């Protein structure tokens, strides 16, 4: 009656019950009730208040999910458990591929965090493990001297016997990854989760429906970022058969037999369906361009671009594919009859990378000095692939710092020693000062984080654009009621540093859209190195980031680019919530033909900020630490003619930096610096230009 | 498939290749069909081996490989005409190159009636409300998004009521059913991956959707139907009509619309090149491709191709190479060129001689009362009532064009929609926001340095 | 080393990379080392060829031959960085870089003094004039200069002393040292082949080590030498500290050796 999806909340024998669905088996918060199994399973979990999902749909572990050995996502009943036992006397025995060579008695001293205070319903046989110190210990319970479901009590002992059991291939494995612990893009994996999911759900719907399958799913993107272990995942999570296909080991072999390779593997993966076959790194398969010197990796191509549609369509199997760039792969593959629809995970924005902290926070037995937010801060442009690595250098500093230098070794490896040592925080920093800008630094895509409420003044342009990015995505039938289209050009001009940046991450964070930050050098560096393709592709990748906006400022640096835009603008993305800012400040510069209508001509310009403006920008630039309020603001924007909010900011830095140089020049606080930021000698405040934006107003009028 | 004969090793792919020719000749009458040709011949520097000159060859033997007495015919389609060799365009080896092009909205509906055949479309569905904006989608890409929304009505059942069986219920299938909101997120799915190729297509509107210059308009009509009605005529006379007409003026005044409409008099194909593309072909250049549209064009007979922006390129290569490959005089195709742009004073001189784009028309703005005919033809655009005349919005906007009325009508009902949904759980007032707004953002002053030029013909 | 790699026929050259691999994967923990990746891993078409493509493919994924219970470990050398593929440098198939670069003047005194160890020189000479001019030079340079230091000086003893026979003469190349002269001599052949490329540097200039001038002192101290102490107290007042300073000006103003005793005195290169 009740299906499975996956859960946040890692704490095992927890069912997350959405509310209405309490009082058709009659459960309560504390209590913990029987569930239906393939080959007559039970799991026992206690019910969590989680009524955002479905009454039908409840997140679940996925530690549970391999406790039912169901092949995943099936519909199983609940059954009420009045019957609930604590008892004693419980034989906890673990497995052997578990152990990596942990010495000796491990029970207790794993058992006892785990089983004091939790109460955890334990049935016979079933399979749970802990994490911590990049190895913990999976448990199962041999035998119940209470019935057969069980529960944890204070008074139950086990005898610790040393020996673990022999492994079944009947489990699912704990190192075999699963959704929670992929944490890259979580609308993205959801689109990559229910993009091919129904042949892993019934591979006899298309054995008996004529709508043909979504053939081939393609990665391209950051360089390795987890797209493999992406594949081995969903491949987890539909427990079906996979077998990894190495890119360079189909040009490990000499001519013809790599074909026979390549080819035999593909038709074992035939033979053994259900399953979904993965090819890494296609840009070492496909690079097709002139740099294809010879011809046997023409024949390469061949054989992938015969079974493609060698694929015999009744055979039901998927192939996953990734790589780095998109337009690096021969151009034959992206139409259909070939791989389907394709998208890139991206790197991951600040929450995503916390939770890949917090997926590598369980493995690592970790003190609560350290809090990873702050390496949620400035992991900007850094792949959580370089993250883990991260992680494991300060895991290695901390079993550098010490255990190396306490030296309880000669043959004997004690890991519960390496488990009561912990990674602390200039650990951390110091793992942070090693090679982590190994990661390319491009253009970040981003949900964002600085609200509405961090920017104050210009409220009816902020209404303007609150219509704008909003009523067509809310009302695009009202729109199209009156016969009209919305618009997508917007047009920001004025002196600069006045914040029009900063309203930017705010105009998408207030409507939930995507944020892709496109700025004029980087374009004048495709322009100069003519590599144009990938300014058509951030933008064509910027499109299937939807719902986006794309936020471009100076464009008065153009000349190529201005023309490009005027041609992938002219395929806009209508149906696809995106919205596309022309922001500048030398506007009389750029050619008039842009701002005709069909194109970005909604012309509004964006003056300097007012003194209740300033006030809210100073207060915003004042709210990343606690700063007391005995200065008033209004004075802080009394003699500001024609400050900006980059002087603003610039102000503020210096009263910071003379705050912090007479904080620390002590022998071993706000309103002199205040004071000394308003009556210092600089006023540097470019006059000249209001009036000829306003000229500029008068020439529009 | 070409793949194919790249699967094995050379010389067994060509007797594969030969017996399967035999056997295709031992079938007779038989078709024969081979795509990506391209991949098969391709003659630039990809050439870093021999084995594919090998595949060409016998290939062009066995197009000379019937002697009229096997009934067979090759069917090639690769996608892109330049980019196979002359040497597959042989006469006599390849003759009839024909293109299939992008389907026009009229194409495109009809693509959805026949692939809803079988998925059984609901009762809310009109399939029109799909095929207005798929332009740059091709059918393939409809009938993928037609496959996956049948997926996304199927994620709807056979999990969410748990019927789930191992043979699968047809009733429950015949009884499902596809919404509009599966629709639309069927459009949301990325479909752009079909390309921004210029579109090919029979145009709707005629001048009964727009409103000016009437007298152009009838001097058009006669230059593009008395050539096409009585060419006999021309032969009793003995001399060709001339298929160039210049447009210069204010933009943004319909130039495209009344393209649109002379090539609906003839019911021709719309082909609109302009500015940008072609500018991007040429930094990569790519004169082959301008070359390739414009003969494309002359077998999309009939045609009439608009082009705008010469001011971009009338200050360069672009009008050079243009202009020396606009001279395949195929005026009995019924293919029509025209030229239109802002400033006429910069063009080269080159142009203004006979045998090519010739006439020099001043387009100018649209007048009060052909505005009040174009916002009447644009009720469907945008409803107007008669509280306030549109003549009454003509009071003193005459230095207005139709983009500029459109833009204003359009911030117009920007507000009415703004102030409709301002309500927290329809004309006149919008109009007369509209007429309180005092914006002229409108070039008024090039009336006199049209009018020079326009009295330099005299 | 990638030159007899590449060297043999096809086919065999993965087997010599089999050998290479696991010859010593049964003998954890060991070391492999596949020198000058610019000869035997660039991505070209100046390759003209496959042979090439196909010894670094399965290179790059059988050096995964670590099941996670194995211990081979790869050390990396070759030229420039930039030439090596990218994706054989993706993550995985190789994750992390260091530069080794070119050694210091610093440097140059104590591998001057651990390279003549066993050359036996004398107490004329003093070994800090001899690293001085010698910079924008490897150490293999300083090596093949100590090396034909000794030659020179074992030059001009034991043939014109005609002391040559079959069997060697201990003593008198014992009673023999290197001096000044005969690293002049060392100096005055073509030592510069190590080309003048960047070079990092401990600086030692430190008349005006703390700061400018007036005030530019009190900027400048701070700029460059509070955050490696005291990182968390520019975010407990509020914001980050600045990014970069302008110098301008009249030019030959020592602004050049200013910035050298800035990065002496923050202890930094
Ligand atoms: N978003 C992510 N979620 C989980 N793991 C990640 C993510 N990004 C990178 N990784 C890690 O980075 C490593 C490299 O990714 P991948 O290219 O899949 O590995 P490989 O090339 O070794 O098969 C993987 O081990 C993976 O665990």
């Amino acid at each position: 009656r009740l299906i499975v999806d996956e859960a946040i909340n890692e704490d095992n024998s927890v069912v997350s019950l959405s509310q209405p669905k309490m009082d058709e088996l009659q459960l309560f918060r504390g209590d913990t009730v029987l569930l239906k199994g393939k080959k007559r399973r039970e799991a026992v979990c206690i019910v969590l208040s989680d009524d955002t999902c479905s009454d039908e749909k409840i997140r679940m572990n996925r530690v549970v999910r391999n406790n039912l050995r169901v092949r995943l996502g099936d519909v199983i009943s609940i059954q009420p458990c009045p019957d609930v036992k604590y008892g004693k006397r419980i034989h906890v025995l673990p497995i052997d591929d578990t152990v990596e060579g942990i010495t000796g008695n491990l029970f207790e001293v794993y058992l006892k965090p785990y089983f004091l205070e939790a109460y955890r319903p334990i049935r016979k046989g079933d399979i749970f493990l802990v994490r911590g110190g990049m190895r913990a210990v999976e448990f199962k319970v041999v035998e119940t001297d209470p019935s057969p479901y069980c529960i944890v009590a204070p008074d139950t002992v086990i005898h610790c016997e040393g020996e673990p059991i022999k492994r079944e291939d009947e489990e699912e494995s704990l190192n075999e990854v699963g959704y929670d612990d992929i944490g890259g893009c979580r609308k993205q994996l959801a689109q990559i989760k229910e993009m091919v999911e129904l042949p892993l759900r019934h591979p006899a719907l298309f054995k008996a429906i004529g709508v043909k399958p979504p053939r081939g799913i393609l990665l391209y993107g950051p360089p390795g970022t987890g797209k493999t272990l992406i594949a081995r995942a969903v491949a987890n999570e539909t427990g079906a058969f996979f077998f990894l296909i190495n890119g360079p080991e189909i040009m490990s072999k000499l001519a013809g037999e790599s074909e026979s390779n390549l080819r035999k593997a593909f038709e074992e993966a035939e033979k053994n369906a259900p399953a979904i076959i993965f090819i890494d790194e296609l840009d070492a398969i496909a690079p097709k361009r002139e740099k294809t010197h010879g011809e046997v990796e023409r024949r390469i191509v061949s054989q992938l671009l015969t079974l493609m549609d060698g694929l015999k369509q009744r055979a039901h199997v998927i192939v996953m594919a990734a790589t780095n760039r998109p337009n690096s792969i021969d151009p034959a593959l992206r139409r259909f009859g070939r791989f389907d629809r394709e998208v890139d995970i991206g790197i991951p924005d600040a929450t995503g990378r916390l939770e890949i902290l917090q997926i590598h926070t369980k493995n690592m037995k970790l003190a609560d000095d350290v809090d990873l937010e702050q390496v949620a801060n400035e992991t900007h442009g850094h792949v959580g692939a370089d993250l883990a690595a991260l992680c494991s250098e300060a895991a290695l500093q901390a079993i550098r710092k010490k255990m190396d230098l306490i030296d309880l070794e000669d043959e004997t490896i004690d890991a519960e020693v390496m488990n009561s040592l912990a990674v602390t925080m200039d650990d951390f920093r110091w793992a942070l000062s090693q090679s982590n800008p190994s990661a390319p630094r491009e253009t970040v895509v981003e949900v964002p984080q600085v609200t509405w409420e961090d920017i104050g003044g210009l409220e009816d342009v902020k209404r303007e654009l609150q219509e704008l990015v909003q009523y067509p995505v809310e009302h695009p039938d009202k729109f199209l009621k009156f016969g009209m289209t919305p618009s997508k050009g917007v047009l920001f001009y004025g002196p600069p540093g006045c914040g029009k940046t900063l309203l930017a991450k705010a105009i998408a964070n207030e409507c939930q859209a995507n944020f892709i930050s496109i700025k004029g050098p980087e374009l004048l560096t495709m322009w100069f190195g003519e590599s144009e393709a990938n300014v058509r592709e951030i933008f064509d990748k910027a499109r299937q980031a939807a719902p986006c906006v794309l936020f471009f400022d100076e464009l008065d640096s153009i000349d190529r680019v201005i023309n490009q835009i005027l041609t992938e603008m002219d395929g806009m993305s209508t149906k696809k919530n995106v919205f596309i800012i022309g922001a500048t400040n030398r506007p009389d510069i750029i050619d008039p033909a842009i701002l005709r209508p069909g194109r970005l001509d909604q012309l509004i310009y964006i003056p300097l900020p007012d003194e209740k403006s300033r006030v809210a920008i100073l207060k915003a630039n004042l709210r990343k630490s606690p700063v007391a309020k005995d200065v008033d603001l209004e004075f802080l924007a009394k003699m500001t003619n024609g400050f900006s909010g980059a002087d603003l900011t610039e102000i503020c830095q210096r009263a910071c930096k003379l705050a912090i140089r007479e904080s620390i020049e002590s022998e071993i606080i706000r309103r002199d610096h205040f004071e000394e930021a308003m009556r210092f000698a600089r006023r540097s405040v470019s006059d000249n230009d209001i009036r000829k934006y306003e000229m500029f107003a008068q020439t529009l009028q | 498939n070409g793949p194919e004969i790249m699967s094995k090793l050379a010389g067994e792919s060509e007797s594969n290749l030969r017996k399967a020719f035999e056997e295709a000749e031992k079938n007779a009458p038989a078709i024969i069909f081979i795509d990506e040709l391209d991949a098969i011949a391709p003659k630039r520097e990809k050439t870093h081996g021999e084995v594919e000159r090998r595949i060409v060859s016998q290939l062009l033997t066995l197009m000379d490989g019937l002697k009229q007495r096997a009934h067979v015919i090759v069917m090639a389609a690769t996608n892109r005409p330049n980019s196979i060799d002359p040497a597959l365009r042989r006469f006599g080896r390849f003759d009839r190159e024909v293109d299939i092009g992008i389907p026009d909205a009229t194409g495109r509906l009809e693509i959805l009636q026949i692939h809803t055949k079988n998925m059984k479309l609901a009762d809310d569905v009109d399939l029109e409300q799909v095929a207005n904006e798929t332009h740059g989608h091709v059918g393939a890409d409809l009938a993928a998004l037609c496959s996956e929304a049948a997926l996304q009505a199927i994620r709807k059942k056979m999990d969410l009521i748990d019927l789930e069986d191992e043979t699968i219920d047809a009733e429950v299938m015949n009884s499902l059913a596809v919404t509009m909101d599966d629709f639309r997120w069927a459009l949301s799915q990325s479909n752009p991956s079909a390309p921004r190729e210029t579109v090919v297509e029979v145009p709707q509107v005629t001048w009964e959707d727009i409103g000016g210059l009437e007298d152009v308009k009838r001097e058009l009509q006669e230059l593009v139907q008395y050539p096409v009605e009585h060419p006999d005529k021309f032969l009793k006379f003995g001399m060709t009509p001339s298929k160039g007409v210049l447009f210069y003026g204010p933009p943004g005044c319909g130039k495209t619309l009344l393209a649109k409409a002379i090539a609906n008099e003839c019911q021709a194909n719309f082909i609109s090149i302009k500015g940008p593309e072609l500018l991007t072909m040429w930094f990569g250049e790519s004169e082959a491709n301008v070359r390739e549209i414009f003969d494309k064009a002359r077998q999309a007979a009939p045609c009439v191709l608009f082009f705008d922006e010469l001011d971009s390129i009338a200050k360069d290569r672009v009008i050079n190479q243009i202009l020396t490959e606009m001279d395949g005089m195929s005026t009995k195709k019924n293919v029509f060129i025209i030229g239109a742009t802002n400033r006429p004073d910069i063009i080269d001189p080159a142009i203004l001689r006979p045998g090519r784009l010739d006439q020099l028309i001043y387009i100018p703005l649209p007048d009060e009362k052909s505005r009040v005919a174009i916002l009447k033809a644009n009720l469907r655009k945008s409803p107007v009532a008669k509280d306030v005349d549109l003549e009454f919005l003509a009071k003193m906007t005459n230095g207005f064009s139709g983009a500029d009325l459109t833009e204003i009508c359009q911030r117009a009902c920007k507000l009415a929609i703004r102030e409709s949904i301002e309500s927290e759980i329809i004309r006149r007032d919008h109009f007369e926001e509209a007429m309180r707004f005092a914006r002229r953002s409108v070039s008024d002053n090039d009336i006199r340095k049209y009018e020079m030029f326009a009295q330099t013909l005299q």
